[PDB]
């Protein structure tokens, strides 16, 4: 379990993926040109997890960039770390997906998916021990949601024994592009419920709320939201990328975080929120204000939790504070899964900050988010509003009713396990 | 002389084996390159230590061991460590992808692909034995390899060497020092699968070793190195009778004879004293009576439980260092007066005592202080059933909801194996209750 | 308090002390169960591929 | 703050204990099966001692001493007193008792001894199963007692019935004394200042032994089968102030001198005997426990131990003061926050 294959699809997918790659490239001492100028060998011990070692001792991200439009990928190529990516790993069309799930999944995306899979196959062949794939995308648009889910399905068909991990950005009316985002999201969630092992639910509502009422940003841009996202992705991948007592990999994570196959949607959390003592780190990261999914964990229960503390700190006080938070919040953890909280410490803090903490919770409170989507979905579907956009691509009403039913079922399963 | 073969499975088994073989080399005067200057018979011998070390024409003393892991990094550390030249490259066997803390992966999917290779390596070691007593198997309950692959290997060893004895050293899982949430499942699955194939099993609870390190060594957050050096001290106490000239427990069958009156009740409780920090500049060397009494303090046990509330079936005292029978007998009479030691009626109330004059050996630059005398007590007491109960309860909490079961079924197991293993454990607890009160 | 069977050598001594007196599956089955598990897993994988094909 | 779980739903004392703990504001009450607790108010049967003291970062305390049952079951107590050197068969404060390993054969011998002298040969058959004040027969003939023992399925003990008991007047009525004792985690032995006298409402009678109400002084039996209940004293229960006053007025002595010294001695002897078996001083969890000691007082102002209750009920009038005391001494001592009501029996 060494190499991970990274896939970013659509506008949101590629923007957050670009920021992820520049953040971790900085952490590993890799510059925009792909050459290593770091000071610690710890930056290179597991660098193969995300980078291929090319000729001349250059490191190239094991990343595939996908879109049905050339714009966002042009801007990526033009960006700071744009030259770092493998040129023929850019796979894109011209037509676009029109924020339409059917276009990304059934019509437009169908033409490009095999070329994408060819690049994925080439990246996987060079792998000594492939862990699986991580995909960055949004669920509200067309390319990320429709085509990313199509890609996930085809990849699972070709690699049924590898881990499928996604960073999935959920839509909210507070940061809405079009009224059809709930449709696109519901259709995507069904796919995600069946074909991923782990999904980090990045809620645009939560990111906006954090930017507005905590970072005091009056008018939050997409870049502001993305900064939070990249901090979260760095935190959540820290133990995959650096040597630690944990020796973490995607499969161990899945096995220890996912007690029931369908309930694999995690709420990330981060502290401190930016644009600090261990007790503060622990209290903040468990604070709802620090949640990236816009759900109140005090409205549900944690099935499992995984947390990393980064910096120079006493692991003893980290243990003490984690136990203290569990005891002071005993009601919000299920009692029938013993020892369901895992903690690690990494001596290398992220850039600019001396102490930080990242949190992954498999909470039943995530049901709130799905409820939110479902309602927004039904309010339009009950009137069949905007359906012609999708029926013109060949879809039937039955498929919508099926996606709706699957998501309401998911909500009811979360509710079932919330009542122990 | 009769050889013994050590088998170290999974991370816990491999690292504990590293500690153990370091300690053995120190105790027998074998250097990291395998040369043993005190050995005057070159390329062979009939000595007691030859039960654990074969010899090469070049005078190299080679452990009779195989290290197995489904992942390669941990055994890589042995290949490139202080004792790299101690082992033959074929002794260290690794795969590429581990069991992912999943008993089903270790036992069925991944293990099946490597069992024949491991058996071939083990046969390669066995063919060098004039007489082979059996195997010592080191593994954790909690890991996917340590549980699943160890159970598979134990079944195959029963098939291949039915006559031979199989002794276990098992790490019982603890939240203070844990790697997986599903460690209870694995623990039960392997126990049920291994129970009829193991003749005697020494359980070490990570919680007990952790607390002993914290308490007696003043180590705030013990590492696997600390835990493993203490465990190696206990294991060395248990195997010294196999490696040195003596009269008690001089062959693997004797462990079953002396410690195990019933086949399924084959989990003796180990207690060890004294554990003293190397850093303490002031130290008061403890007498025979003191360490013997410490043997009856729950805080010094390898598993936390209360022997006062169980019954003894056998009790064995293994001393090392400045100890003569006179003091042992006096201390035993004192303790018998001062303690609650009830044996089962169908067994005699007696202790079997062994004294090795060589004091305990410590790793230079370790946390354990050098002491003039030490003692490991091995008592087969029903109180250890507490551990089983604890473990079973955790299992029950998760299995009632089928939490995580899908990971095992997806590898080819059936829920029926879960319920069958849990029933076997309930029967085991029933047996312990019947023998005890 | 009776001491019995005292043995001495240069490495040490051993003895016993009485304070009071008293009052397998064949290889065929292994292969069969391993392959039954593998057949269950093969069936599950084929079910997944059937679903993906539809 | 602190957490505690309740597993003995129907016990007055610890119902009040949990009430007061919650009222302190610094204690949460979890579900019965939640393992992350500081305090367990456990069940009376099969309390899972094997599971306590294994939660990292949690100091765990339980209101029962594993092994104390040896003191609180009748036959077990008789065997403990007979086989324990600390308090031998010659110990003077426990009546001549035989378990029925069977002791019938050795009981018939003492019965024959009885027969030679005119001294009374009245005995009482007892069982641990008869908690509901029934399962006892008092007769001078041993064959009757043994026939009863055989008719009953449970295991029994025969005691020497105190034919000359200390009698209160007015009334000529028997009684027994209940003293409450708290053993904390350090094995301090605290005797509650207030004890109770369960008084036979209907006068004593040496002639007939089937007069069950005048021979058996239990609150339930007295309430159900005695014609007058609360005639002499309220609730058929006397408290140490008025009992001491009566001792002074009638016998010119004090409760402390004539009775309480022996009671303190018996409590100390019993609880020091079993200390090595049940102490938790070096255990991964701590125990405290409340006991109810029952005594008789004979005509010569001698005190006899009858039975030890490990799951004792209190007296309505005292529940408040004692329960609080428990918290202050047994619970809050291990879990702090924010003149005594006990007597320390030192040792
Ligand atoms: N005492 C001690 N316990 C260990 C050590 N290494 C792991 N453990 C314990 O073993 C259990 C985990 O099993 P591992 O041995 O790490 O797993 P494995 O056998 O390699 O199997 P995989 O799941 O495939 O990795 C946990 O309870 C750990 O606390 C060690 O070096 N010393
Ligand atoms: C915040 O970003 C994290 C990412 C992680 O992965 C990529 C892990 C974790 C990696 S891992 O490889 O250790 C697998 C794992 C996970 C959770 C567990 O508990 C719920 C356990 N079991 C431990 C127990 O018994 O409590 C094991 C993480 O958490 C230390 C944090
Ligand atoms: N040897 C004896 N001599 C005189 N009276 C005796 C006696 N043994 C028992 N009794 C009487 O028996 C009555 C009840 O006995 P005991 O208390 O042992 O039974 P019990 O345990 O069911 C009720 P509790 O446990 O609540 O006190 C007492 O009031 C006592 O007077
Ligand atoms: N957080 C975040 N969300 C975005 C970003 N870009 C688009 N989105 C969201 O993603 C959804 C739009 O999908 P988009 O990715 O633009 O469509 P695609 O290109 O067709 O996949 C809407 O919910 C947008 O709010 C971004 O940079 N950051
Ligand atoms: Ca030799
Ligand atoms: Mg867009
Ligand atoms: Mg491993
Ligand atoms: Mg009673």
């Amino acid at each position: 379990m060494r190499e991970i294959v990274h896939i970013q699809a659509g506008q949101c997918g590629n923007q957050i993926g670009a920021k992820f790659w520049e953040v971790i490239s900085d952490e590993h001492g890799i510059d925009p040109t792909g050459s290593y100028h770091g000071d610690s060998d710890l930056q290179l011990e597991r660098i193969n997890v995300y980078y291929n070692e090319a000729t001349g001792n250059k490191y190239v991200p094991r990343a595939i960039l996908v879109d049905l439009e050339p714009g966002t990928m042009d801007s990526v190529r033009s960006g700071p770390f744009g030259q770092i990516f493998r040129p023929d790993n850019f796979v894109f069309g011209q037509s676009g997906a029109g924020n339409n799930w059917a276009k990304g999944h059934y019509t437009e995306g169908a033409e490009l998916v095999d070329s994408v899979l060819d690049v994925v196959r080439k990246e996987s062949e060079s792998c000594d021990c492939l862990q699986g794939f991580q995909l960055t995308h949004s669920l509200g648009g067309g390319t990320g949601s429709g085509m990313g889910t199509l890609l996930i399905s085809k990849i699972r068909e070709e690699y049924p024994d590898r881990i499928m991990n996604t960073f999935s950005v959920m839509p909210s009316p507070k940061v809405s592009d079009t009224v059809v985002e709930p449709y696109n999201a519901t259709l995507s969630v069904h796919q995600l419920v069946e074909n991923t092992d782990e999904t980090y639910c990045i809620d645009n509502e939560a990111l906006y709320d954090i930017c507005f009422r905590t970072l005091k940003l009056t008018t939050p841009t997409y870049g502001d939201l993305n900064h939070l996202v990249s901090a979260t992705m760095s935190g959540v991948t820290t133990c995959l990328r650096f040597p630690g007592q944990l020796n973490a990999d995607l499969r161990k994570l899945a096995v220890n975080m996912v007690p029931f196959p369908r309930l694999h949607f995690f709420m990330p959390g981060f502290a401190p929120l930016t644009s600090l003592t261990v007790p503060e780190l622990t209290q903040q990261m468990f604070d709802s204000k620090n949640m990236m999914a816009a759900c109140d964990p005090r409205h549900g229960r944690y099935l499992t939790v995984a947390a990393i503390f980064r910096g120079r700190m006493s692991m003893k006080e980290v243990d003490e504070q984690m136990l203290n938070v569990q005891n002071k919040n005993s009601s919000y953890f299920v009692e029938w899964i013993p020892n369901n909280v895992k903690t690690a410490v990494c001596d290398i803090p992220p850039r600019g900050l001396k102490m930080s903490a990242t949190f992954i919770g498999n909470s039943t409170a995530i049901q709130e988010l799905f409820k939110r989507i479902s309602e927004q979905f039904t309010a339009m579907f009950r009137r069949k509003a905007f359906l012609h956009w999708y029926t013109g691509e060949g879809m039937d009403e039955m498929e919508f009713t099926e996606a709706e039913s699957n998501m309401n079922d998911l909500v009811s399963e979360y509710q079932q396990y919330q009542d122990a | 002389m009769r050889e013994c073969i050590s088998i170290h499975v999974g991370q816990a088994g491999v690292q504990i084996g590293n500690a153990c073989w370091e300690l053995y080399c120190l105790e027998h005067g074998i250097q990291p390159d395998g040369q043993m200057p005190s050995d005057k018979t070159i390329g062979g011998g009939d000595d007691s230590f030859n039960t654990f070390f074969s010899e090469t024409g070049a005078g190299k003393h080679v452990p009779r061991a195989v290290f197995v892991d489904l992942e390669p990094t941990v055994i890589d550390e042995v290949r490139t460590g202080t004792y790299r030249q101690l082992f033959h490259p074929e002794q260290l066997i690794t795969g590429k992808e581990d069991a992912a803390n999943n008993y089903a992966r270790g036992h069925y999917t991944i293990g099946k692909e490597i069992i024949d290779l491991v058996l071939d390596r083990i046969r390669k070691l066995a063919d060098q034995c004039t007489g082979l007593q059996g195997f010592l198997v080191f593994h954790s309950f909690g890991g996917g390899t340590g549980s699943g692959f160890t159970s598979l290997l134990m079944e195959r060893l029963s098939v291949d060497y039915g006559k031979k004895s199989k002794l276990e050293f098992s790490i019982y899982p603890a939240p203070q020092v844990s790697t997986a949430v599903v460690e209870p499942y694995n623990s039960i699955l392997t126990t049920h699968t291994t129970l009829e194939h193991s003749d005697c099993a020494f359980m070490v609870d990570n919680e007990a070793i952790y607390d002993i390190c914290r308490r007696n060594l003043d180590i705030e957050r013990p590492t696997y190195t600390n835990l493993n050096r203490l465990i190696s001290q206990i294991v060395s106490s248990i195997t010294a009778s196999l490696r040195f000239d003596g009269a008690l427990n001089v062959d693997l069958t004797e462990f079953q004879t002396n410690l195990v009156p019933y086949p399924r009740i084959h989990f003796p409780l180990a207690t060890y004293a004294p554990v003293i920090s190397a850093e303490k500049a002031y130290h008061e060397q403890l007498s025979v009576a003191e360490i013997t009494n410490a043997c009856f303090e729950p805080a010094n046990q390898m598993v936390k439980c209360d022997p006062r509330h169980g019954k003894y079936m056998a009790c064995c005292l293994l001393y090392r260092g400045d100890v003569v029978p006179k003091d042992v007998n006096a201390a035993i009479a004192t303790i018998k007066t001062k303690r609650s030691i009830q044996f089962v009626d169908w067994c005699p109330t007696g202790f079997k005592v062994g004294i090795n004059y060589q004091p305990p050996t410590v790793v230079p630059g370790g946390d354990l202080a050098k002491v003039q005398r030490a003692v490991c007590m091995l008592s087969n007491t029903t109180a250890i059933a507490e551990a089983w109960a604890r473990l079973d309860h955790k299992f029950d909490l998760m299995y009632a909801k089928r939490a995580f079961v899908h990971w095992y079924v997806g590898e080819g197991m059936e829920e029926g194996e879960f319920s069958e293993a849990r029933e076997d454990m309930a029967a085991l607890e029933k047996d312990y209750e019947e023998v005890g009160v | 308090m009776e001491v019995i069977e005292l043995n001495k050598c240069t490495s040490g001594q051993s003895f016993e002390v009485i304070l009071k007196p008293p009052s397998d599956p064949s290889l065929e089955e292994i292969q069969k169960k391993l392959e039954a598990a593998e057949e269950r897993r093969k069936y599950q994988e084929a079910e997944l591929l059937k679903h993906l094909a539809e | 703050m602190y957490t505690f779980v309740v597993r003995d739903e129907n016990s007055s004392v610890y119902a009040e204990v949990s009430r007061l703990l919650l009222a302190t504001g610094q204690w949460k009450r979890l579900r019965k099966d939640n393992p992350r607790f500081n305090l367990m108010l456990g069940e009376r049967n099969r309390l899972p001692f094997g599971r306590l003291g294994h939660e990292p970062g949690l100091v765990q305390l339980v209101n029962y001493y594993r092994g104390a049952d040896k003191l609180c079951r009748k036959a077990s107590l008789v065997k403990l007193i007979k086989t324990s050197p600390e308090l031998s068969e010659s110990c003077t404060w426990f009546p001549e008792s035989y378990v029925i390993t069977d002791e019938r054969e050795v009981f018939l011998a003492a019965y024959n001894r009885r027969r030679e002298g005119r001294e009374g040969n009245v005995w009482i058959a007892k069982s641990s199963a008869g908690a509901k004040g029934e399962g006892i027969l008092i007769s001078s003939e041993a064959s009757e007692l043994l026939d009863f023992i055989d008719e009953q399925g449970q295991v029994h003990v025969i005691q020497k019935y105190l034919e000359k008991p200390l009698l209160l007047e007015p009334g000529h009525r028997k009684f027994d004394i209940r003293s409450w004792v708290l053993v904390d985690h350090l094995y301090n032995i605290y005797l509650y200042r207030e004890g109770v006298l369960r008084t036979s409402s209907e006068p004593y009678n040496s002639a007939n032994f089937q007069d069950k109400t005048c021979h058996l002084t239990n609150h339930c039996i007295q309430k159900e089968y005695s014609k007058n209940y609360g005639r002499y004293e309220e609730g058929n229960e006397m408290f140490f102030e008025e009992f001491n006053q009566y001792l002074m007025d009638a016998l010119n002595t004090t409760l402390e001198n004539s009775i309480l010294l022996q009671i303190k001695h018996i409590i100390r002897s019993c609880l020091m005997c079993i200390e090595p078996a049940i102490s938790t001083k070096h255990l991964h969890y701590q125990s405290f426990q409340l006991f109810g000691f029952d005594f008789m007082v004979d005509e010569e102002l001698k005190v006899w131990l009858i039975e030890v209750n490990g799951a004792p009920a209190c007296a309505q009038k005292l529940y408040a003061e004692l329960c609080q005391g428990i918290v202050d001494v047994a619970i809050s001592s291990v879990f702090p926050l924010a003149t005594s009501i006990f007597i320390k029996l030192h040792h």
